[PDB]
């Protein structure tokens, strides 16, 4: 059930070789110039089904959620997943910085895309919950690739249900606070990730945190939410003042303390516009390139159950910089997770 | 009403104005009456520019970018609603430079008469010559002016291509203003090769104490900026603050008429903005040489907007002009 | 006459050349006579490229950006006028790499014969294999060569697709040159996952002491760079310096064959350039894998240009080859 061809290509010059995927390609160029039929990481395709995932023995599911009609700003995040997948052909699944083969370590699979019902945010969000559910119930941790920032509403909801009587942490990294109680009467748009997590029966204010805030696309009520509910906000200001590693470790401890699971949503507009022009609402005064990698590394050491990444818009990026940045967000999280796991006898 | 501070509750197509400001004519009496602290004036004038074209579209793009932000700035607990008005644009002829400048002059004098702070959006950098002259004349010979400008180019050409009021001459003119002592002048960010030897020679001759980008990095930036803020604001009656965003690193501000590697990061400029705000006021704010045809995702225009609006927010915070913390949406 | 040092005074078909250099044919006698220290050599060869296409246009796009810059660098008190010439592009056939490489080889040998420093602009990274071989042969087995390359990729494929001279093989071939001791080899900036396990294995096997980007960040960058500069320049007769500008953060270098997030920022590479220049010479300067179709408002090409020109300026300052302070404009 769990197989892939190293360097993609079958036919006469197929490569066979248990480990060929972590080494220079031997018979041909693989997909480094031409994409062909690339999955995320060249991983096996596996339907988002608990049985199929289980029998493959997959511990990470890449699942795209391109839904971009749950949001208040501008469409475009629907195109991100394709550019992320394409960008992975520009890397090997082996990461020398961590000495791990990500692909075999996690038995990662690509669960394709969650389908959408254009115009219907309610039904599309339900599909997301259900697709995520299959991944968890199959015994895997999930990488969710958006799609607009409505994604954590179904994402957290799904992990909330799977966690049961246990407790769940919620980390939200973003230049925007995302705590509208409603937007023009709507409870489930892309700017209500945090209040909707707090509503989940097993998600508690003391295990919730926000990082990345700056600038004036942040109504007072979004700030008020964190004040009134005693939820830690670490502004970009504080992360620069006090240091990324200091602030990250502190809030990863907070959101994991006496929790069974952790939901981590990461908006690419947390990244400085200089590094990520391809975004729904890009913002200056954000994470630098090296700091994005560092945060991914730190996130990896602590670990989460679902990591989601939202709002990448490749149309507003004429280069490869956005897509490759989003590849590294994921690959550094997995490389760091694996190294941390291996330093504990696993 | 304070509904604008908060998410819309739900249940007249407006205008291209700085910050969704009201329009108010370029008239001292109307301006004093309106109750705002700042008056935005566009100046799509391009004819001092010896380099790549595009700055005349900056005022439109700058306005548009500003529309995208709420007026509320949670970091400062400040609301910018009503603090500014937009006077629209100084109408220019063409192939008519002398008259163009005269019109800019009149526009700035008028705004200054009102007691409001002009925010002047170019257009090329030469517009700073005549905006600075206007402040000079406004305050008169018995008062003291300070000048601070951010940019990669000194612009200290005594003359350029036989002319005297092109953008590369701008500092050579401004430092000749009679009530502007060279000791109250700062220039921050100069670097790279768009700085011919005579600009250096003249600067030394006049004792222009510019803070090159090398000097800034070597000092850890902020301590040297602080001393130059001091020289410009201590014992002056009025201060002019100008920005060419090629002070910033290219990556941070591509959409400028002459980008330059090796400049300020956005977070450095935001710290600098707060340091300027500590002094609790400014007389004229200019930004020149935005060039949106060369901008990617409006990165430069976006950054300019953040810088200008944070400066407004920061001045208001230090002035105590905050909003009520206690106020909530369910009111 | 020194009119180019100063603001311009005012009052036939060209070529596009590095820095508006004179053209000088690829001839040792002509090059020796022309009086320049550097010869720009374009190499629009992309047939060792395993990645996305576009590098073939880099030499033209690089030259164009350089035409914009004045030749005087106030930060160094140096003028670059006359310091370089452009030898045009190596004439190479399509679909015959073996012959193309032979012609690159010969062109580089020729410039080295002239005593001038070749500045070689790719094109793909594999052109460095044969430019380095040219230097190796040019100094002969009596001499010791040093090699320093900046990039995000080790390029230590013994073979790639059964081939041996493609871009990701470049380092595997260069470190087999007989008069280049591995201890005199530096490689700075390797990061992210375009670095398969065999590249690491071979590196260990041969004792390539590469400075990964993580190593560099951990050390504050410059302390570790200085160590590797010393290994390359101390006790060597000639030094090869090469740049894939994916060493740089994506933000400052989008327009490259294979961008990489989390790399050097512009001011950091500038500092590094001055650290290199303190050693008072280089034998060959290469830059490969610029890729204009991916660039954002010329950002990568503009950074490359500013890096190459500051290196020139910085080397001149170290050699005392500065401009007379007493020189003035209206002479
Ligand atoms: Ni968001
Ligand atoms: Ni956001």
């Amino acid at each position: 059930k769990w197989q892939f061809t190293p360097h993609q290509h079958r036919g006469p010059a197929e490569q066979f070789g248990e480990n060929d995927h972590i080494y220079s390609p031997k018979l041909h160029n693989g997909s480094f110039k031409s994409r062909g039929l690339a999955t995320f990481m060249g991983a096996p395709y596996c339907p988002p089904d608990r049985h199929k995932i289980r029998e493959m023995g997959a511990k990470i599911c890449f699942l795209a959620v391109p839904w971009d009609q749950g949001q208040i700003v501008r469409a475009g995040a629907s195109q991100g997943a394709a550019a992320l997948r394409d960008a992975t052909t520009q890397y090997f699944p082996y990461m020398f910085e961590y000495d791990v083969d990500l692909l075999s370590f996690f038995r990662v699979v690509d669960c394709g895309d969650v389908p959408t019902v254009p115009g219907n945010n309610i039904k599309s969000q339900e599909y997301t919950a259900d697709y995520v559910t299959e991944c968890l119930e199959g015994g895997a941790k999930v990488i969710l690739f958006g799609g607009d920032h409505s994604l954590p509403i179904p994402g957290a909801k799904a992990l909330s249900r799977f966690t049961g009587s246990g407790k769940m942490g919620y980390l939200h990294v973003d230049c925007h606070l995302d705590a509208a109680p409603d937007w023009a009467g709507n409870l489930i748009t892309n700017c209500s990730g945090a209040p909707r997590a707090l509503d989940l029966p097993n998600c508690n204010a003391r295990n919730m945190a926000h990082m990345g805030s700056r600038n004036g696309l942040n109504p007072k009520d979004w700030w008020d939410f964190y004040v009134d509910n005693e939820i830690r906000v670490v502004t970009m200001s504080e992360m620069i003042e006090r240091g990324l590693e200091v602030c990250a470790n502190e809030i990863f401890e907070r959101v994991k303390k006496d929790t069974d699971s952790l939901y981590f949503t990461w908006d690419t507009d947390s990244i400085d516009i200089s590094c990520m022009p391809g975004n729904s609402a890009p913002e200056c005064y954000g994470l630098k390139g090296r700091e994005v990698i560092q945060l991914a590394r730190i996130a990896g050491r602590h670990g989460c159950d679902i990591l989601d990444i939202v709002e990448f818009c490749p149309y507003f990026d004429p280069s490869q910089i956005g897509a490759k940045m989003t590849v590294n967000m994921i690959y550094h999280y997995l490389g760091s997770r694996a190294q941390t796991l291996r330093q504990q006898g696993k | 009403s304070y509904a604008h501070l908060f998410s819309p509750l739900g249940g007249a197509p407006g205008l291209i104005t700085f910050l969704r400001s009201a329009h108010v004519p370029l008239n001292a009496e109307a301006l004093k009456a309106c109750g705002a602290k700042y008056a935005f004036v566009g100046v799509p004038f391009d004819e001092g520019n010896i380099g790549k074209p595009g700055s005349e579209d900056a005022p439109r793009e700058f306005r548009l970018i500003t529309q995208e932000y709420f007026s509320y700035w949670f970091e400062y607990n400040v609301d910018l609603h009503g603090k500014a008005v937009d006077c629209g644009d100084v109408s220019m002829p063409k192939v008519s430079p002398e008259v163009a400048h005269e019109r800019i002059y009149r526009a700035v004098r008028e705004v200054l008469k009102s007691g409001l702070i002009p925010i002047i959006c170019g257009g090329d950098r030469s517009i700073s010559i005549t905006a600075a002259r206007a402040l000079s004349d406004h305050i008169g010979p018995q008062k003291k002016m300070g000048y601070m400008h951010f940019g990669a180019q000194l612009d200290m050409a005594d003359s350029w291509a036989g002319e005297r009021n092109l953008a590369p001459c701008a500092m050579a003119r401004i430092t000749e203003l009679p009530n502007l002592d060279i000791r109250n002048v700062a220039h921050l960010g100069a670097r790279n090769a768009m700085n011919p030897k005579d600009h250096i020679d003249l600067s030394k001759e006049r004792g222009l104490q510019y803070d090159s980008m090398f000097d800034l990095f070597d000092a850890g930036i902020y301590p040297l900026v602080e001393r130059s803020i001091d020289r410009v604001w201590s014992g002056t009656d009025a201060q002019y603050l100008g920005f060419n965003f090629n002070v910033m690193d290219s990556s941070t501000a591509p959409g400028v008429t002459s980008t330059e590697p090796g400049g300020l990061e956005s977070r450095e400029m935001m710290r600098i903005v707060d340091m300027i705000a500590k002094r609790g006021g400014v007389s004229v704010i200019d930004l020149t040489e935005l060039c949106p045809i060369f901008d990617i995702s409006g990165t430069a225009a976006r950054l300019a907007a953040c810088v200008i609006m944070r400066l407004m927010a920061s001045l208001a915070a230090q002035d105590g002009d905050v909003i009520d913390d206690k106020l909530r949406r369910t009111d």
